[PDB]
């Protein structure tokens, strides 16, 4: 169980670790998150009470080194820092949580939803997405553009999610135009997994990454990745039975986590309708499909 | 993007642009069968690919053998048709490439698109324009180089004979969709207008008759009669 302290609170923020969040008042004595589940990706997320634009936040992994969060009154925003003194670290955690200044990481025991979640998430993948290696954290907020959207403008604040374009050259072979744009399983098994990802679970990761990113920061082009990355799936009329399986697992807890409120703006209805009801997969997601059918119909 | 009423003189100005249609590319008679079945028979088709400045047009003749042992034709004929859109555009020395191809039907765009992405600087646009290109076979001299083919073949024609050495492109073109309009609300009115007087020919090098300038308003205004009345009988008013 490992712990990510907070120096102090000066300004009132929401705060979100994961799909949990919590409210903190202006100079509230709060000083940070413990028992956070080792094994796992995590994410800490804030909204500030006087700006409720900006969703900001970093991905960590608490096995890579000792992070805490410090309020910058420059930049004005939580920042995430590494502790390279452990001495100091354990002795500022062990203070903190004498004092019961740090609120728990509320894991219910049989609830795997973070597990089912970050399945395929793995921290050094996040970095090559979000660039700042002299950081083993990464930033993500809802601002932030995608290398693909750059191209249709700083590159060291952009996402770098594989670029997927049905309409490329990288999509379609020459002579084989019809056949590739309608039944894209060249394009998934040879270009993307063989070539690219190189298996299906950096492929995965990518995808319930790009998902974290859209519902945890509202981020547009995040939204644009997940929605490609299932959409070339559904559109391959041949994906490996265990790809299949699993994507129906992977989509289900996403929807199933999404805040109902926000199925508006984070759903494409082209492509769900697409993927559900007319691709080739459109009988391959059972969970998936139940799922939206009885949780957003209207979409549908 | 779209090409409409608002933007229509962009035809006739100096970048080289050509109409695709596709509407008679993929063509069949429906019949019973022995057993009270319905099936087609497909016939000769052909791409309309037209240069509305110059007149030249790039007849791809779609012979019923491409059809042999496909499935989805309608779906087959849009791809057949980006394909030969695409080997006509290569085949053409780089200074007569068209900038931009305007798809008469909204269903090209995607097949030309792909079949197109070597050439990212020609512009794939619909139109919001109705134009009558389906008529197309009811010109006599290109139903029946259609209808004889007995292998795939291209075949160039200038869908305007000599008329841009007396009138403009714009009026060039209007005079066609003219004539087309008539040919297909009511083709043999629209083909007895056209040959009632035996002293006017078509040129053997030509697709329409040598009428006068004085001949072709009467023509125009026999067109525009047809068109008026076959439209108050369809429509009761």
């Amino acid at each position: 169980m490992n712990t990510v302290p907070f120096t102090s609170a000066p300004i009132e923020v929401t705060i979100g670790i994961d799909q949990y969040s919590f409210n903190v008042k202006e100079n509230q004595p709060f000083h940070g998150i413990k028992d956070i589940p080792i094994g796992h990706v995590h994410v800490i997320h804030f909204q500030h009470a006087d700006n409720s634009s900006m969703r900001y936040g970093y991905w960590f992994d608490c096995r890579m080194g000792n992070f805490y969060i410090q309020y910058d009154p420059k930049d004005g925003l939580y920042k995430m820092m590494e502790e390279r003194d452990g001495a100091k670290f354990e002795n500022i955690v062990h203070n903190f949580k004498e004092r019961q200044m740090m609120v728990s990481y509320p894991k219910i025991d049989e609830d795997d939803t973070w597990y089912n979640l970050t399945e395929f998430v793995q921290m050094d993948k996040i970095r090559k997405i979000v660039r700042k290696d002299e950081n083993q954290f990464s930033y993500v907020d809802s601002s932030m553009t995608t290398v693909q959207e750059n191209e249709l403008s700083d590159p060291a604040h952009s996402l770098n999610y594989t670029v997927i374009n049905f309409k490329s050259r990288e999509a379609i072979r020459p002579g084989h135009e019809m056949e590739d744009f309608l039944d894209k399983s060249y394009y998934l098994n040879t270009v993307m997994l063989q070539g690219i990802f190189k298996n299906s679970s950096n492929y995965f990761g990518e995808l319930q990454f790009a998902f974290l990113n859209a519902m945890f920061f509202g981020n547009y082009g995040s939204s644009l990745q997940w929605h490609a990355m299932i959409e070339l799936i559904c559109s391959s009329a041949t994906v490996p039975k265990h790809m299949l399986d699993k994507l129906d697992e992977i989509l289900y807890y996403q929807i199933k986590t999404l805040p109902e409120q926000y199925s508006d703006i984070l759903l494409n209805e082209r492509v769900w309708n697409i993927c559900l009801y007319s691709s080739f997969q459109k009988n391959s997601l059972h969970n998936t499909e139940k799922i939206m059918e009885n949780k957003y119909p209207e979409l549908l | 993007g779209a090409m409409n009423s608002s933007n229509y003189a962009e035809l006739f100005n100096n970048d080289i642009k050509l109409f695709v249609d596709d509407t008679n590319v993929y063509r069949v008679t429906v019949h019973k069968t022995f057993e009270g079945n319905v099936a087609t028979k497909a016939i000769n088709g052909c791409i309309f690919t037209l240069n509305p400045k110059t007149g030249h047009l790039f007849l791809k003749i779609i012979h019923t053998s491409v059809w042999a042992g496909q499935k989805r034709l309608s779906q087959l004929a849009k791809w057949k048709t980006a394909e030969e859109v695409s080997a006509l555009v290569r085949s053409l020395p780089k200074e007569e490439q068209p900038k931009q191809i305007i798809v008469t039907r909204k269903a090209m765009l995607d097949p030309l698109e792909v079949h197109m992405l070597d050439f990212p600087n020609i512009a794939i646009r619909p139109t919001e324009l109705r134009l009558p290109f389906s008529a197309a076979m009811s010109i006599d001299k290109l139903s029946d180089v259609v209808m004889k083919a007995t292998e795939p073949q291209m075949v160039l024609f200038n869908i305007y004979d000599d008329w841009l050495d007396r009138i403009s492109s714009y009026t060039a073109f209007s005079r066609l969709t003219l004539l087309l309009r008539a040919l297909k609300t009511n083709e043999e009115s629209a083909k007895m207008i056209l040959l009632s007087d035996p002293t006017i020919t078509i040129k053997s090098y030509h697709l329409w008759p040598s009428f006068t300038d004085e001949q072709w308003i009467t023509i125009e205004s026999q067109m525009r009669d047809l068109i008026l009345t076959e439209y108050g009988r369809k429509y009761n008013v």
